[PDB]
C-alpha cells in the first residue's frame, strides 16, 4: 500500500512467519511488545472452592486454572468488568465456568479443560469455550483424583491483559532478527580464532546479500526489514494476534492524540 | 451431612460434643479432623 | 505485601491526568511532557518518529524510575513550530503507518494457505 | 506435582503435553530429544519444562484418604 | 542486579516460577493439673473474664477451633482456650501478628493423660517477591 510491507514465509493455525520490511525499529519492537503485553483476552480470574478432597491445595490448583486458555475470538464485544455498571461481574463483563469432577474408578481420574462447563449466558459470542489443541481432545490435565476424590468449584473468567497478569498473553514466544550478516555492525562479534566460524549464521541470511568485504562500512544505513515469527497460544487466532496487535498500538496513539484535544480547552 | 469431625484413617463423617470424649465411632481412632467451612473460600486465579 | 497492583500499570488514578505539558526552563521553544501509565511501547515509538521530523531540534525521552508507568518526553522545535503540534503530527504518522501495515498484513494473510 | 500449565519463561501451553509424551516414550518406544520435538517443544525453554518435571502427584494419590 | 542482587522475569514469576507452599502448625492441650481446675477449648465471651487479646474470635466456631478453610491474618485467635482462676480467664492461641494465610487442617486429638489437645495447621502461598534470597 504505501508504509510498512508484509511478506508472509509461512503460517499456520497456531504460528506465522512473515518478513516486515519498510519499517522503523521502533515500530517493529513497539508491535512486539504490544503482542506480548497489551491485547485484551479471557482468563479465569476468580474461583469459589465448594470442595476440594484432592492432594492439590486450593490455590495451587486455582493458579493453574488461570492458566487455561479459553476463546478470545469475540472478545472486544465483552467489557472489562471494572467499566461494567453491574455489582461484581455479569454478562455483559464475565464468563461463568463449572468444574465438578469425582474420582469414580479406582484407576486415577484426570480431570482436564474439557472438564470445564460454561454455566453463563454467552450471547452468541464466540468466547469462554476452553482451548483444545491436544488430539485426543481432553486439553490440558488441571487435576488427577483417587477413589474417594471430588473437587467442585466455580470459575469467573474476566477480560484483562498481560501487563496485568501472563495469563492474559494471547501469545508466546515472538521470534525477531534484523540484519542476519550484521554489515549495520549493531552487535560486536566476540571470538577466540574466527568469528565467521564460531557464529551460525542465521536462515535469514538465505534472504539477504552477504556484506561483500570489498567495500566500506555503511555508515549512514538504517535497519529496515524485520524477520519475525509469532506464535498463538491458542486464545486468539495468529492472524488475529498481528492485527489485533496493530491495532492496540493504533488505539493506544489514537488515546494520546484524544488526549491532546481533551487538554485544548481551559 | 452436617460434618462436624472427620475420622483421620477410615475417612468418617462423624460429629460428637466434648461430653463424648474423643476416638471415632467404628474404626476406634483417636485422630479426628475438622470438616471444611460451608463459608465458601474466593481465589483470585492469579 | 507493600507490592502495588498490577492494574496501576496501565489505569490513571484519582487526580491523575494523561500527559501533562511542561514549559522547559533550560531552552527556548522546548516542552516537557509527562505521560501517564505508559511505557517503552509509546516512548521509544513517539521519540524516534518525532526525530524524522526536520523542523524537530531535540526529541528524547526517560522512565525516571522502573517501579512506576510513567515517561518524561522532551520536544524542541524550529521557531514558530509549536512542539505539542510536533507531537500532533509524530501520531497521525504512526497511526497511518499502522493502518496501512495492517491492509497489508491482511491481503497476505488472505494470500497464505493453512 | 504435575505438568505446569504453559512454560515459565514463554508461555508455550505445556499442560496438554505430558500424557502424549509418556506414551511417546513407553509405546512408540522415542529417546526424550525425540518425543520433545515431536510434541512440537522447540525451544529449550519448552524442553526443560516437560524434560525436567518430577511427576509426584503419582506418589501423593497412592495415601489412603 | 548489582552487589549480588538478580533480576527477576515477572512474566514466568506470573507463570509458577519459585512459586512455593508455607505452612505452620500451632498446638495446645487442654490444662496439666487440677482434677477441678480443667482448661477448656471454646469461644470465650464476656463471662467476667476480659483478659481476651482481641484479635477477633469472631472467625472460631463453638468447639474454640477455626475451620478449615477460612482466610486468616494479624492476630485473629486461631484457638480458643480459658483458665478458670476464681470465672474464666484468656488462654487463646493468637496467629503470628506478621502472618495471615488459609486454614489448612485442624487436627483434634487426645493425649496419652487422656488430654484434649489440638494441631492447627495454616497454609499461605508464597509468591518471589522483592528481597526474597536465591
Ligand atoms: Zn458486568
Ligand atoms: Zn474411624
Ligand atoms: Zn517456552
Amino acid at each position: 500500500e504505501e508504509g510498512p510491507q508484509v511478506k508472509i514465509r509461512e503460517a499456520s493455525k497456531d504460528n506465522v512467519d512473515f518478513i516486515l520490511s519498510n519499517v522503523d525499529l521502533a515500530m517493529a519492537n513497539s508491535l512486539r511488545r504490544v503482542m506480548i503485553a497489551e491485547i485484551p483476552t479471557l482468563a479465569i480470574d476468580s474461583v469459589e472452592v465448594e470442595t476440594n478432597t484432592t492432594v492439590l491445595a486450593d490455590e495451587f490448583i486455582a493458579h493453574r486454572l488461570g492458566l487455561i486458555p479459553l476463546q478470545s475470538m469475540d472478545i472486544e464485544q465483552l467489557e472489562y468488568s471494572r467499566d461494567c455498571f453491574c455489582e461484581d461481574h455479569c454478562d455483559k463483563c464475565s464468563v461463568v465456568l463449572t468444574l465438578q469432577a469425582f474420582g469414580e474408578s479406582e484407576s486415577t481420574t484426570n480431570v482436564y479443560s474439557k472438564d470445564l462447563v460454561i454455566v453463563s449466558n454467552l450471547m452468541g459470542r464466540n468466547i469462554g469455550h476452553p482451548i483444545i489443541q491436544d488430539k485426543e481432545g481432553n486439553g490440558v490435565l488441571i487435576c488427577k483424583l483417587r477413589k474417594g476424590q471430588e473437587l467442585k468449584l466455580t470459575c469467573v473468567a474476566k477480560k484483562g491483559i498481560a501487563k496485568e497478569h501472563a495469563k492474559w498473553g494471547p501469545a508466546a514466544a515472538i521470534e525477531f532478527e534484523y540484519d542476519p550478516w550484521n554489515k549495520l555492525k549493531h552487535t560486536d562479534y566476540w571470538y577466540e580464532q574466527d568469528s565467521a566460524k564460531e557464529w551460525p549464521q542465521s536462515k535469514n541470511c538465505e534472504y539477504e546479500d552477504p556484506p561483500n568485504e570489498g567495500d566500506p562500512f555503511d555508515y549512514k544505513a538504517q535497519a529496515d526489514t524485520f524477520y519475525m515469527n509469532v506464535e498463538s497460544v491458542g486464545s486468539i487466532p495468529v492472524d488475529q494476534v498481528v492485527v489485533r496487535g496493530i491495532d492496540t498500538l493504533q488505539k493506544k496513539v489514537a488515546s494520546i492524540l484524544l488526549a491532546l484535544t481533551q487538554m485544548d480547552q481551559d | 451431612a452436617t460434618l462436624k469431625y472427620i475420622c483421620a484413617e477410615c475417612s468418617s463423617k462423624l460429629s460428637l460434643s466434648r461430653t463424648d470424649a474423643v476416638r471415632c465411632k467404628d474404626c476406634g481412632h483417636r485422630i479426628l479432623l475438622k470438616a471444611r467451612t460451608k463459608r465458601l473460600v474466593q481465589f483470585e486465579a492469579r | 505485601m507493600n507490592a502495588p497492583d498490577r492494574f496501576e500499570l496501565f489505569l490513571l488514578g484519582e487526580g491523575e491526568s494523561k500527559l501533562k505539558i511542561d514549559p522547559d526552563t533550560k531552552a527556548p521553544n522546548a516542552v516537557v511532557i509527562t505521560f501517564e501509565k505508559e511505557d517503552h511501547t509509546l516512548g521509544n515509538l513517539i521519540r524516534a518518529e518525532l526525530l524524522n521530523d526536520r523542523k524537530v531540534l531535540f526529541a528524547a525521552y526517560k522512565v525516571e524510575h522502573p517501579f512506576f508507568a510513567r515517561f518524561k518526553l522532551r520536544i524542541q522545535t524550529t521557531e514558530g513550530y509549536d512542539p505539542k503540534d510536533a507531537l500532533k503530527n509524530a501520531c497521525n504518522s504512526i497511526i497511518n503507518k499502522l493502518g496501512a501495515l495492517k491492509t497489508n498484513f491482511e491481503t497476505e494473510w488472505n494470500l497464505q494457505t493453512l | 506435582m504435575i505438568v505446569p500449565v504453559r512454560c515459565f519463561s514463554c508461555g508455550k501451553v505445556v499442560g496438554d503435553k505430558w500424557e502424549s509424551y509418556l506414551n511417546l516414550l513407553q509405546e512408540d518406544e522415542l529417546d526424550e530429544g525425540t518425543a520433545l520435538s515431536r510434541l512440537g517443544l522447540k525451544r529449550y525453554c519448552c524442553r526443560r519444562m516437560i524434560l525436567t518435571h518430577v511427576d509426584l502427584i503419582e506418589k501423593f494419590l497412592r495415601y489412603n484418604p | 542486579n548489582q552487589e549480588d542482587s538478580m533480576i527477576m522475569n515477572q512474566s514466568s514469576i506470573d507463570r509458577g516460577l519459585f512459586r512455593s507452599l508455607f505452612f505452620r502448625s500451632y498446638m495446645d492441650q487442654e490444662k496439666k493439673y487440677g482434677m477441678s481446675i480443667t482448661e477448656t477449648f471454646e469461644k470465650p465471651q464476656r463471662t467476667n473474664t476480659l483478659r481476651m487479646k482481641h484479635g477477633t474470635y469472631d472467625k472460631l466456631d463453638d468447639d474454640g477451633l477455626i475451620a478449615p478453610g477460612v482466610r486468616v491474618s494479624g492476630e485473629d485467635v486461631i484457638i480458643g482456650k480459658t483458665t478458670p482462676i476464681s470465672s474464666k480467664r484468656d488462654a487463646s492461641t493468637p496467629l503470628r501478628s506478621t502472618e495471615n494465610g488459609i486454614v489448612d487442617q485442624v487436627l483434634v486429638t487426645t493425649n496419652q493423660d487422656g488430654l484434649k489437645f489440638v494441631k492447627v495447621r495454616v497454609r499461605t502461598t508464597k509468591i518471589p517477591q522483592i528481597g526474597d534470597k536465591f
